[PDB]
């Protein structure tokens, strides 16, 4: 169940304000985890904001997530490499 | 077994900046990069923020948002405080530490930058002469700037028993220090004592000999 | 900011004897994850500071077990059982549940001995130095315990004040001892003006104050 | 740099197909990597959908893109050995504003 | 030293279903999973699909979406392959392979499923009588046919193990009949003919059929 | 699906001498990755598939370097520089670039011997078999070099098509060749019917066809 990996990682935007389906960025940290901070979305209103900006309750502002690896501290008595599911922003979506 | 090695001591002016260096020995994986702390003298640590290793984003504590930069080159596996502006508060001991996995792990031997308008003045020597039992002699070196002076006795053949003390500042803005060595009274009529003082920051070396 | 209130300031201990160091926080370091962020670290004489225990007890794979980290929220305590003279520096706890990330004060670790009272000198200014303006009269206090000593110089059975400066040696690693020097300093004039220069010191191993003099 | 990780990784939505800034799923495959296959947001419009149903283009379909980290076999030569790496990916569209 | 186990034979009526299973010795780490791969008789490696080791999803090719379940039970190393509705196209030989990095590196030793609506059935076993025009101290042959067996099957030996050499006994054939027929037979110096007594023993366990029959001149 | 065009199909070899087998692709096998994802495995008789080169020319630990491998997008050779007798067995092509996987037909190994005649015998049915109301008519092919044998029946002269079946053994350990059966099955009736049988066998070991022949009754 272990494997050897080299830890040497190998390689803004206002959308988030821009968008029909807006949405903020909430502080995920956790000093055992890399990566220590991941910023999550939240989608600030229930329905989307139309032509004019206004809101329109039967469009709607879902999260897109995804699933992300992510290395956690083994406790001293090295890593564990682990799936965390994230939301990256909104989309507007009609049923 | 990782070594972060800081820069070397600073003399500056006020108003003048200053760009201190922590290399490491080698690479160091952390969810979080390298993290700086100022001690002032006399003072404790006062943490001023830190930079990610991965991104190079740095993050400055409330103190330290104005004049201060940390910066990062992997290349040289290096990180750089940068202080703009130097005042007097800003006279201190600066340290960069590593912080992983929610704790500084490795930190530097610390670098000193001091903020002066004084100059580069080089040392008077002068005995501190003697006169059973024990007997005291040793140098003052008085009225010298910047630090630092060493003091030697016999040429570096005689340290059991001799105290140089840390420098005080005088009002002048100079350093003064005194270095004594305990000896045997008997032994004054034949051993010859004699101080070695250095101030390479005004290349002058002078070796006085101190007589009963 | 979170308070790291870290006591003693000072600890001298017997070697063999144990230590006991205490940091209190303003604040739990509970952080929400459930681990404490609570770390002692030691500065040797001369030295990059290093860390000894993290996350409250955790040990790094060279600290021996003779060093314990215990607490809980506020309260927090390092132990080190057989001190020995590689001991000697400044203890002090990092929090770092909380941004900013704060420090206790220290703790100063020296090693305790018997009380010794001070070898006292009294040394007059040189020709040298005379004929260049100033005067500097210098009052040694060698190898003493405790480090806490006063020194008073009187010109002419006057006391003096604001013209004298102090500096002390740090604890001996042979005989675990402290050394000072007293620095008066006077006009070449003002000097030659007066004729008795007595240096006056008080410790805790002197049954009463000596003091060292000389004239011209 | 080579540490040991323990491996513990072992374990719908229409919304590509109902959003205002609707995508398409491409497959990102690569034999050498863990995950193996990404399934990667392409935008179908360049503006967004609108009321009527059609695409108003005064508005902007754009990509939500992640850093993620992934596994790459490293050396090819050595199983049970590999490279961490970070590589950016589409997750979705959003409809954005211009200016 | 990684090594898969695949399950035994299958023998299954039209209509029934099969489930086979691949044991490996140790934890397989893989960007991909368990793949399965069919061979009918005489027939190349056809792909079946595959299942992610890691999250359990299947992944089935365009040949096998229907009657075709891959499954894993991770607390035993094991994967399985279920066929539903067996039909006669579905007997063949299937192959469990780990794939991983771009590659299959260890494959177990298959598994046969044989699909037949027939029934045990004991052979008949008739003799392959030597020529009466042998050529003088040349060569002659005799067998053995074994007809309309089912299931495979059988072993042949002659005077019980004590004639091994010259012997060929060749693989069964299916006849439409739904029952396999093969033949065995020894090349003997025609000077024996007179002098040696020539047995055939066949054995059909499913059917606890033994016969001994003697080919005589 | 990308088709997997593996040659020869079967490859006779003195022990001692090269091979070499051929798998070309229907297209690229170069991934967009940069890599190639064409393989070799070889399925020794009774045994296990096991893999003997990956991404064209990648040897797992263990694999002799007697076995080469070489190619470049749709051209691809598997070279085994000595043959021993223990090498015998289907060597095939895996392309995993593309979806679905694929495989070569493969290439049967075998080992090459001199020419050698088949030795031919015919057997009439058995009287048990006849009070059975079926006739099965035996031809035998015996220890004959190489593989490729034809064997035509005739009954009063008339080709006969679709009443026969046959196999043949693996290569023999130890004089490297093959036999082979035909069974004509007919019934009682259609049997009794003709008299004349005959099993006629075409072999390059034979300058000409020779036919095995007897009537009912004899």
């Amino acid at each position: 169940r272990t494997v050897m990996v080299n830890l040497n990682i190998h390689n803004s935007s206002d959308y988030y304000n821009r968008s029909t389906s807006p949405w903020n960025l909430h502080r995920n940290e956790d000093p055992e985890r890399y990566p220590s901070v991941i910023w999550e979305a939240k989608c600030r209103h229930l329905g989307c904001i139309n032509a004019d900006g206004n809101v329109d309750y039967h469009m709607n502002s879902v999260p897109i997530q995804q699933e992300i690896l992510v290395l956690r501290r083994e406790p001293p008595h090295s890593f564990r490499l682990e799936k965390i599911l994230v939301s990256v922003g909104c989309t507007c979506v009609t049923p | 077994q990782v070594q972060l090695v800081q820069s070397g001591s600073e003399l500056k002016k006020p108003g003048a900046s200053v760009k201190v260096s922590c290399k490491a020995s080698e690479y160091i994986f952390t969810n979080y990069g390298m993290n700086w702390v100022k001690q002032a003298p006399g003072q404790g640590f006062e943490w001023m923020g830190w930079i990610d290793t991965n991104t190079g984003e740095p993050t400055y504590a409330q103190g330290f948002t104005g004049r201060f930069v940390f910066s990062l080159d992997t290349s040289v596996s290096t990180a750089y405080l940068q202080i703009s502006s130097l005042k007097a508060e800003d006279t201190a001991t600066y340290y960069c530490a590593n912080y992983g996995w929610g704790y500084f792990d490795y930190w530097g031997q610390g670098t000193t930058v001091t903020v002066s308008s004084a100059s580069t003045k080089g040392p008077s020597v002068f005995p501190l002469a003697p006169s059973g039992g024990t007997a005291a002699l040793g140098c003052l070196v008085k009225d010298y700037f910047p630090e630092p002076v060493t003091v030697s006795w016999n040429s570096g053949a005689l340290t059991s028993g001799v105290h140089t003390f840390p420098a005080v500042l005088q009002s002048s803005g100079l350093y003064s220090l005194s270095s004594v060595v305990t000896v045997p009274s008997s032994s004054l009529g034949t051993q010859t004592y004699i101080c070695n003082v250095n101030h390479k920051p005004s290349n002058t070396k002078v070796d006085k000999r101190v007589s009963a | 900011d979170v308070v790291m209130t870290q006591t003693p300031p000072s600890l001298p201990v017997n070697p063999g004897e144990p230590a006991s160091i205490s940091c209190r926080s303003s604040q739990s370091l509970v952080h929400s994850n459930g681990y404490t962020y609570l770390h002692w670290y030691l500065q040797k004489p001369g030295q990059s500071p290093q860390l000894l225990i993290y996350k409250v007890s955790n040990h790094l794979s060279g600290v021996p077990d003779r060093f314990s980290g215990s607490g809980s929220g506020t309260d927090f305590t390092l132990k080190i059982s057989w001190v020995e003279a590689e001991d000697v520096g400044v203890y002090f706890c990092s929090q770092s549940t909380h941004v900013p990330y704060t420090f206790g004060g220290g703790t100063k670790l020296e090693i305790k001995r018997t009380v010794a009272a001070p070898s006292v000198f009294i040394f007059p200014p040189s020709d040298e130095q005379l004929k260049s303006g100033t005067a500097s009269v210098v009052c040694l206090l060698n190898n003493f315990y405790p480090r806490e000593a006063k020194v008073q110089w009187k010109v002419d059975n006057a006391l003096q004040s604001g013209n004298s400066q102090e500096s002390v040696t740090e604890q001996d690693s042979k005989d675990s001892t402290y050394s000072l020097s007293s620095t008066l300093t006077l006009s070449k004039a003002d000097y030659e003006k007066h004729k008795v220069y007595a240096c006056e010191v008080t410790h805790q191993g002197l049954s009463s104050p000596v003091t060292k003099s000389f004239n011209r």
